[PDB]
């Protein structure tokens, strides 16, 4: 549950993102910080280099479609479990992901949006994104 | 274990981190009360609202703390030793905490030193910090 | 979800448990091995050592009291989170547990288990316990 | 960090262990492949089924490994060295699933020598699986 106040401060926010460039830092940062994760992504080509990663065409086009569900999940964040249902049995079926991976992901998208508006996400800003990311990643698990 | 290109890095960007690391210390601690209010209960004599004191004072003792850490990072287990102590036998504090205070100080200084944070140094400071919190966790009876 | 095999097997264990005694042994075990936790236990008197952990009286009668709800729980073995309900709030309420020591302590119990019945705590056995108290967890979580 | 008296409890055990070793092996890897079916996704190459002879070859590797980490407990990350290659480069093991494979051993130990199996002896058993599970994942990219 989140406020009316962190609800607007929230859509504010991302109103503001950039959707081609956030998600493929996002996704870029968590093969790099955690590579164990790269063992999902191996036929992205070449990660062996924080730049590969970063420069990877693959990685980049891959974060704007998880960035998009992130989206899909603000703009029905009232039903997440609902939003996320299919992507749920894609990330446990096809090729099992961690639940804890989850997390990991949506602490490092916290710090790509700290990174980019700076003095503008402010500790209550954090904290509306905190809940958002907790309720995405608890509706991704199986 | 941490790389010389972690040591290279770490102490890199700590270093620009400076005389503003006292004020880096307490937006850390404010953020992770705000965000993981939990975290509140280990602090029950503390006036935790925006801009005490009492937070200011404690986000300067945490920050000298690792800034002595970045100085001893070879020789952390003995720099830290007292404060395992206290943080193992007498806080007796949960270690999913350690994770919480972590993430905190790295959206800190991604807020502040956003040239300086790049994704080789989120990595060696994600390693740091973890490195830090193993100390002082690592004793507990 | 556990097949009626995993049902049997289960319930069939559970009656040959003494209801007295692995229940203190569990929480015990959780205040030794992973010593954090005896800071919600602070009012049970003296717990420096294993030993005095394992011989604290209030140790032993708070363990009869949790071992009675995972009792409750396999009676109830199809609708854990109604079980569980008000329990979950007083976790989280009046002292806040993380849920990640809900999911040790389900770890020390199978292992107090596997202690108790030795050969016949069979890998089959093993399995249907661990959904057991993944189930009784995730329950307990707020 | 591991006691004196976690290194005593540590060769202790796992001296009764002994020549059962490769036999407790095999069997905390069919009780993790049991309980813990994801696990199975990293061995897709392995006739993982009861009495394979596949799981009985690797659960005495994985016992050798022990054996040696036991005998060389105060410098493990240099006898571990390569299996830490192994499993963060090569394999990509996510940590979660150290814990599993932990959780297996000393459920298999619990079951095979219980008057050793005291709640001082597992909370020593308990670190030094955590400490050879650190030094498997510390190493990655
Ligand atoms: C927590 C937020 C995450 C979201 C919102 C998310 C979202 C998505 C979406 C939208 C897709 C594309 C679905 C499609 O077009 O069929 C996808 C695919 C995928 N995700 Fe995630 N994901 C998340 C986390 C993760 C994590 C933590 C991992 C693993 C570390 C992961 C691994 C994958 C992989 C392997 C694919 C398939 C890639 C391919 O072969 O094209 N995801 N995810
Ligand atoms: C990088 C991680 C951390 C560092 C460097 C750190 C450092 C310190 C320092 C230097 C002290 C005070 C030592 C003294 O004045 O004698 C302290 C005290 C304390 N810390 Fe931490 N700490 C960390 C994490 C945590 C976490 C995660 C918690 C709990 C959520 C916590 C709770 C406390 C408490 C309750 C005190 C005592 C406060 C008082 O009354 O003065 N610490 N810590
Ligand atoms: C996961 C299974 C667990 C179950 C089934 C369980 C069950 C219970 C039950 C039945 C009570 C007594 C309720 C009453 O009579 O009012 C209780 C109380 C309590 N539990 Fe748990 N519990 C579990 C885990 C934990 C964990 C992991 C912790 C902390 C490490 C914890 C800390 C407490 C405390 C502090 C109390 C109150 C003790 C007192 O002051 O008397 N419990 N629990
Ligand atoms: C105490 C923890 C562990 C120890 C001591 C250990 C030890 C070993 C050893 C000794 C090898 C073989 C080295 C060789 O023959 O060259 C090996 C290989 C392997 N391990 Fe582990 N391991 C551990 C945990 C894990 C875990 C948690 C996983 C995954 C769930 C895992 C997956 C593998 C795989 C996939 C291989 C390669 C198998 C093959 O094709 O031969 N290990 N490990």
């Amino acid at each position: 549950h989140l406020t009316p106040e962190e609800k607007s401060a929230v859509t504010a926010l991302w109103g503001k993102v950039n959707v081609d460039e956030v998600g493929g830092e996002a996704l870029g940062r968590l093969l790099v910080v955690y590579p164990w994760t790269q063992r999902f992504f191996e036929s992205f080509g070449d990660l062996s280099t924080p730049d590969a990663v970063m420069g990877n065409p693959k990685v980049k086009a891959h974060g704007k479609k998880v960035l998009g569900a992130f989206s899909d999940g603000l703009a029905h964040l009232d039903n997440l479990k609902g939003t996320f249902a299919t992507l749920s049995e894609l990330h446990c079926d096809k090729l099992h992901v961690d639940p804890e991976n989850f997390r990991l992901l949506g602490n490092v998208l916290v710090c790509v949006l700290a990174h980019h508006f700076g003095k503008e996400f402010t500790p209550p800003v954090q904290a509306a994104y905190q809940k958002v990311v907790a309720g995405v990643a608890n509706a991704l698990a199986h | 274990v941490l790389s010389p290109a972690d040591k290279t890095n770490v102490k890199a960007a700590w270093g620009k981190v400076g005389a503003h690391a006292g004020e880096y210390g307490a937006e850390a601690l404010e953020r992770m009360f705000l965000s993981f209010p939990t975290t509140k209960t280990y602090f029950p004599h503390f006036d935790l609202s925006h801009g005490s004191a009492q937070v200011k004072g404690h986000g300067k003792k945490v920050a000298d703390a690792l800034t002595n850490a970045v100085a001893h990072v070879d020789d952390m287990p003995n720099a830290l030793s007292a404060l395992s102590d206290l943080h193992a036998h007498k806080l007796r504090v949960d270690p999913v905490n350690f994770k919480l205070l972590s993430h905190c100080l790295l959206v800190t200084l991604a807020a502040h030193l956003p040239a300086e944070f790049t994704p080789a140094v989120h990595a060696s400071l994600d390693k740091f910090l973890a490195s830090v919190s193993t100390v002082l966790t690592s004793k507990y009876r």
